[PDB]
């Protein structure tokens, strides 16, 4: 009994979770080094800055009178990258393997596939994804994670006027968002995204109870209907096939 | 194994997709509404009709 | 009512003065005085209670302060502003930062100090060993990893361990770049044979062990090896965390072997932290003698002293051996490794003699323990009164309330007799019973593939007694019928049907007497369907050839003929 | 479903020498109303109950609509079919309300209903007669009072608004003014008082200014219009009163009412009062006349839809059939034009009317059927219409 | 609204098996030594003695419960 609101209820803690994450890592830094060359990534993997910390202690490394090196140079700015990027991909696994290790109901079912079916490859923030959420607009941003309020808000602002160091999106996502009480439900389950904005209210992210009450009072009124149209036909058989409109009771009615 | 009123109530504002809730109800007589999300096979003729396959199922209660 | 309230007694008769058949069942030796040991409903649900609010006091405290030290870093960064903070303020917050787990936040402070040169020696070791985040560690220990020492490193490795890691990495490079400054004979040994280079190197390692298994499995192999590279000389602590490495991936051999090592030359510096490692590392192993084993010495030698964590280990070690399973084979009488459970009261004794207060053992193991303790343990006291009949015959009213008498033996009547096994040497000789025993049914009983398929579901046994006078053979049958047993006059039992007039029909169109071809406004009938398929592959079988027509073969050239 | 109905069809279901093919006695152009089965029945229960005999359907609802309170009652008492084509739609109270309250409704409308179907059969007839050769001219003729009785109305709204706007209001003295102005329409159906004086309001300032009011309606719904004989409280008092008074059970009951109040509310949430005031006007003032079956027929704005929302989209409704007396609980409109639909099919299945055709059987299937088909299809965009 | 028609995709694998015992597998049943009687002797009013086999016996029973009975080599 209740076997499927349970294990959907399992399913929702986990989703949030893997959101709240999404939303952690990608406005962050990470910072990847080899030697003496720092690669600053944000989480959405995108390169923003490549510096060379201390001059004095890492120039002549690279020679300069000496010419570049070029091959050490590139080697050492692809390792760093690499190493930033690591980073990146075992933060998006910790933060699965953190809800897996505390989430109950999913470890009710028992399987070792849970810890397999999504990996740094699957999770989000993710790489080739980059540029439509970091080259966007402020205002693109905001709808683009389901903040319709603030959206609005900057939208109005618009109209009635009318080397850098920070990953693009720690503007828009800031500290509280990470908390999984925000996230709107809209943006819960991305696969679904879609679908799932209709449940949400035509403003607000949280769910309308108006719509969901409405969609579901339809199909019960068919519903209804439907289940009288059977049960009419089946008496009608009943009384055509018997010949009259008595039964027997059982052998146990008699007392 | 039992359901209660609780259960009922609850599965009436928040239906399961695999929940089936089965009116059993013998008399067309005496039934005047509808248990929602309800289906109705009569006890009279259940052990006939679980034993007609899915297709024959399907035609006979719709 | 309830069906194992039997008879225990034949009807009042002369046969009972008349005869020398006994009036009771003769005691059975084997069979333990029953006791009380267990708890009620009421009672497991008060200690979960209390443990969850347990666990949210600590979730709490960690939440304070974490709060705290962040406004601390809000109150820095903003309050002081343009004026530069003294090196000691910024150190000691990027220290508290790192404690609770927020390494991202102590990283660039970390940095901007190094880059000043305001870190010594011991300084550096100080941060590193802040990045195990052990007021984290703390808040893991108690709510997530249920006191448990082991789960706690694993769990840790969770919380961003590869992040960690690599800034442990770093800091560390940083730290031995600093020192080789501090020192500018042994001028080319100088950075490494200093203390601060072996205090450093530790830290390290004591950081690596909080993150994932990866790094774990890389103390002992690359970190160790490392150290003897560059020449750094080795502490009992490199040691005992090399041990403590070594036994998390459950590698008991080495472990083991280290411990040899330290035995055989340094032993005057051995601390009792080796014998946790080596405690722990076997638990996880399952290898619960060896665990025994470690215990015993460590109460032979009794330096160095016992902690209150070493009894921790070993007695959770106990727990977990009794709670194991034994395959199949030894399972039909009874779950066997319980037995491991009644150790415990000889340990917590040896816990006395040894100065090991027994009320520092978590609050869960110490609710194990209490628990095993009910099971095996009473004192003199009780002793002289647990027989009495009062508490026997009340242990037989429970179990009666609850439906369990199977095994009681006061409240048992066995009936089945089994009978002997024939012989082919011959028919004639008679077998008699020489001696009786009640033995359960599964020693020998028919094998499965001679009896009916699975019986406790198709169907309904049920063995009673003959009411009628049974001149000779057996006073109790066996009344078993089938799960799906009807009369054989059903049809007429039961109220009509609109399936009635299908009677005796070996394939009725149930699609003509159904609703649905009403119901529906187009009506595809899944069964013409197929039908109308298999007729279209017949007419795939159904080509006949037409009539080809032969040509003229000719050595030089071809013939074609045309229509005419 | 028409063709299930009926018990000579439904003796073919769930047998294994059915006729397939399915063919009814009213689906022969050929019969005649004697040959039909549901209307053997009909006439056989007219006899019996009604005391009338009867040869078309045309006799039959005729009949029905002669009877006497006793007759009325024994032969729908008697009588199975309330719904042939078991589309939902709203019914005459006598298929709700059980026993006393039954017979003293019964005893209530016939009368009023009597005097309505009188009123029609002459003072009426005539002025549909004189101006029928271009519609809409008659109800056009009684826009210009309504228009005034409506400007006082606003006035009144306005005095009790007293300068606040209404969206700033709590939505407890929204639903207070609400469930006001619902009960005042229970008083208007069942008194038959055009403007009932309430409890509400007692104060003398208020006597003072709603006895001008009242005063003002009064007069202009009491004065003649020059052109047209009947004077329009006549005119509401047995187009409109009569017909939901036949409806009553949605007035009486507390819960219907609750839903009435919630459709007001959301109806005044986005309309400004003039706006739906003159909207009902146009509801009226447009409308259509059918001399047979009395009904007014108003024209389905958007705004009459959800003032009517409570009778034609909530679950009110309840099916009588041979099978089964149950009651649709889950009944819902979706939309407004869900709703039109509804009451259009409700208006034009009224019995004699001007959209069936009672000349032989197979005509009014077909004329039926044509309408159920329409209904179905505003159904069918209905459902389209929110996705795509 | 239907967009759609399909086809009804299901995981049925059992992968996992969980057979318990019914309880009556365990319960007791009375099992006994069997050797061949060689002889009986039963006295209650009358002494009577059956001899099935003359041999040594080497073992020796006696029964009290109704009759008095011994069942030599048994």
């Amino acid at each position: 009994s209740f076997r499927y609101t349970n294990n959907l209820i399992g399913a929702l803690k986990h989703r949030l979770l893997l959101e709240s994450s999404y939303r952690e890592i990608a406005s962050r830094k990470f910072i990847g080094n080899c030697r003496g060359v720092e690669v600053v990534c944000s989480g959405y993997g995108t390169v923003l800055a490549v510096q060379l910390t201390d001059k004095a202690v890492w120039e002549s490394f690279y020679r300069k009178t000496g010419s570049l090196d070029l091959d050490k140079l590139a080697e050492s700015i692809k390792t760093a990258l690499w190493d930033a990027t690591r980073k990146i991909r075992s933060a998006k696994e910790a933060a699965l393997h953190r809800s897996l290790s505390h989430n109950t109901r999913m470890r009710a079912s028992a399987d070792l596939k849970h810890w397999y079916e999504e990996d740094a490859n699957t999770l989000r923030p993710l790489a080739f994804e980059a540029l439509k959420h970091e080259a966007a607009t402020p205002w693109m941003q905001l709808v683009q994670h389901g903040k319709k309020e603030e959206a609005a808000a900057l939208l109005k602002e618009f109209e009635q006027k009318g080397n850098r160091e920070q990953p693009p999106l720690a503007s828009t996502l800031k500290a509280e968002d990470s908390n999984p009480a925000t996230i709107p439900i809209g943006s819960v389950h991305p696969l679904f995204t879609p679908a799932l904005v209709q449940i949400e209210e035509a403003g607000g992210g949280s769910v309308s109870n108006e719509a969901v009450c409405r969609a579901q009072l339809w199909e019960l009124s068919r519903d209804e209907q439907l289940f009288w149209e059977r049960v009419e036909l089946i008496r009608k058989g009943q009384v055509a096939s018997i010949g009259s409109s008595h039964k027997r009771g059982y052998a146990d009615e008699a007392a | 194994h039992q359901v209660y009123l609780k259960d009922m109530l609850h599965l009436m504002r928040y239906p399961e997709p695999y929940t089936h809730i089965i009116d059993c109800r013998t008399s067309t007589q005496k039934m005047h509404r509808w248990v929602p999300h309800s289906l109705w096979l009569p006890r009279d003729e259940v052990e006939y009709a679980l034993q007609l396959s899915a297709d024959e199922f399907l035609d006979m209660y719709g | 009512m309830l069906s194992q309230n039997v008879a225990k007694t034949t009807v009042p008769s002369y046969y009972m003065i008349r005869t020398n058949l006994p009036h009771r069942k003769p005691q059975n030796q084997w069979e333990g005085v029953y006791y009380y040991s267990g708890i009620t409903k009421r009672q497991r649900h008060l200690i979960l209670l209390h443990r969850k609010r347990e666990r949210e006091a600590h979730m709490r405290s960690f939440n304070i302060s974490r709060a705290s030290v962040l406004q601390r870093l809000e109150q820095l960064s903003g309050d002081r502003k343009q004026e530069s903070l003294p090196p000691h303020v910024r150190l000691d917050l990027a220290v508290r930062l790192a404690q609770h787990g927020l390494y991202q936040q102590a990283t660039p402070i970390v940095d901007e100090l190094h880059h000043q040169k305001a870190l010594h020696a011991g300084h550096y070791a100080l941060l590193i060993n802040a990045l195990a985040c052990p007021r984290l560690g703390q808040r893991i220990l108690h709510c997530d990893a249920q006191c448990d020492p082991a789960l706690t490193y694993k769990l840790l490795g969770d919380e961003n361990g590869e992040e960690r890691a690599q800034e442990a990495y770093r800091w560390f490079d940083l730290a031995l770049t600093s020192l080789a400054v501090d020192c500018g004979h042994f001028v080319p040994y100088l950075p490494q044979g200093t203390a601060a280079a072996s205090h450093i190197t530790n830290a390290l390692m004591r950081t690596l062990l909080t993150c994932g298994y990866t790094h774990v499995a890389a103390i002992p192999d690359s970190v160790y090896d490392r150290m003897g590279s560059m020449g750094i000389s080795p502490t009992i602590s490199t040691y005992e965390l090399v041990m403590l490495a070594l036994s998390l991936q459950g590698n008991m051999v080495e472990a083991e072997s280290i411990l040899s090592f330290l035995r055989s030359h340094h032993s005057e510096h051995i601390t009792v932290e080796s014998f946790n490692a080596l405690l722990l590392g076997h638990r996880e192993a399952r290898q619960f003698d060896c665990c025994d084993a470690i215990w015993q010495e460590l109460v032979d030698r009794r330096w160095p002293r016992a902690s209150p964590l070493t009894a921790e280990l070993y007695l959770r070690s106990i727990m977990d051996h009794a709670n194991t399973p034994t395959s199949e084979p030894l399972q039909s009488f009874a779950n066997i490794n319980v037995v491991e459970k009644k150790k415990v009261p000889l340990v917590l004794a040896q816990m006395d003699e040894l100065g090991v207060p027994r009320t520092h053992l978590s609050r869960v193991l110490m609710d194990e323990v209490e628990d095993s303790l009910r099971k095996f343990q009473t004192y003199r006291s009780r002793f002289y009164e647990w027989g009495r009949a009062v508490k026997q015959f009340d242990f037989i009213e429970f179990r009666r309330r609850n439906g369990w008498l199977y095994d009681l033996h006061l409240m048992k009547c066995t009936t089945k007799q089994v009978g002997p096994l024939r012989d082919f040497n011959d028919p004639d000789a008679v077998q008699g019973a020489v001696a009786t025993a009640e033995i359960p049914a599964f020693f020998n009983e028919r094998p499965a593939w001679e009896r009916p398929p699975l019986e406790e579901t198709l169907y309904v046994t049920t063995n009673k007694e003959r009411y009628d006078d049974v001149r000779g053979g057996d006073i109790y049958y066996d009344d078993t019928r089938g799960l799906h047993d009807r009369s054989p006059t059903w049809m007429n039992e039961v109220p009509e049907t609109r399936y009635d007039r299908l009677y005796g029909v070996n394939h009725p169109d149930i699609a003509k007497i159904g609703i649905r071809r009403h119901l529906n406004v187009e009506y595809v009938n899944r069964k013409e369907v197929v039908e109308r398929d298999a007729a279209l592959m017949k007419k795939t079988l159904s080509s006949g050839r037409r009539l080809r027509h032969r040509v003229e073969s000719s050595r030089t050239h071809r013939n074609a003929g045309s229509l005419s | 479903r028409l063709r299930l109905s009926r018990r000579t069809v439904a003796n073919y279901v769930g047998l294994i020498n059915s006729p397939e093919v399915f063919d009814d006695e009213s689906d022969r152009p050929e019969t005649r109303w004697s040959q039909d089965t549901f209307f053997r029945e009909c006439a056989y229960l007219s006899e019996k109950f009604l005391k009338e005999k009867v040869s078309n359907m045309q006799q039959f609802e005729a009949a029905l609509k002669r009877a006497s309170p006793e007759a009325y009652l024994a032969f729908f008492d008697a009588f199975q079919q309330q719904t042939q084509t078991q589309i939902p739609l709203p019914s005459p109270s006598v298929w709700h309300y059980e026993g006393e309250r039954r017979k003293q409704w019964a005893e209530k409308f016939i009368s009023i209903s009597h005097k309505a179907q009188a009123f029609f059969k002459d003072v009426l007839s005539e002025d549909v007669k004189k101006y029928q050769e271009v519609p809409g001219k008659l109800l056009q003729k009684v826009k210009p009072v309504l228009a005034d009785v409506g400007k006082i109305l606003v006035k009144r709204h306005e005095r009790w608004l007293k300068g606040r706007v209404w969206t700033s209001l709590t939505e407890e003295e929204r639903e207070a003014y609400c469930m006001k102005e619902v009960k005042r329409q229970q008083m208007q159906v069942e008194d038959g008082e055009f403007d009932p004086m309430m409890e509400d309001d007692v104060d003398d300032t208020e006597l003072e200014e709603w006895q001008r009011e009242h005063d003002a309606i009064m007069k202009l719904m009491n004065s003649p219009i020059d052109g047209l004989h009947f004077t329009t409280l006549e005119l509401w008092l047995h187009t409109m009163r009569c017909e939901e008074l036949e409806t009553e059970h949605i007035y009486t009951s507390a819960r219907v009412r609750a839903i009435q109040v919630a459709a007001r509310k959301k109806l005044y949430d986005t309309t400004s009062y003039e706006e739906v005031i003159q909207a009902v006007v146009e509801s009226i003032a447009r409308g259509t006349l059918d001399l047979g079956a009395g009904v007014l027929r108003p024209h389905f704005n958007e705004v009459w839809c959800q003032l009517n929302y409570a009778k034609f989209g909530s679950s009110t409704i309840t099916q009588h059939t041979t099978t089964s007396r149950r009651q649709l609980l889950f009944f819902h409109a979706g939309s407004l034009k869900d709703i039109a639909a509804t009451a259009t099919l409700y208006y034009a299945t009224k019995p004699l009317s001007n959209s069936l055709d009672y000349a032989s059987p197979y005509k009014y299937r077909r004329s039926l059927i044509t309408l159920c088909s329409n209904y179905g299809v505003e159904t069918a965009y209905t459902t389209q219409r929110p996705l795509l | 609204m239907f967009l759609i028609h399909f086809v009804h995709y299901k995981t049925i694998l059992q992968k996992y098996t969980f057979k318990f015992k019914h309880i009556f597998l365990s319960i007791d049943k009375y099992n006994s030594l069997f050797f061949n009687i060689s002889g009986i002797l039963i006295w209650l009013n009358i002494i009577h003695i059956n001899i099935i086999l003359i041999k040594y016996s080497f073992f020796i029973l006696i029964n009290n419960f109704e009759y008095l009975i011994i069942l030599i080599s048994t």
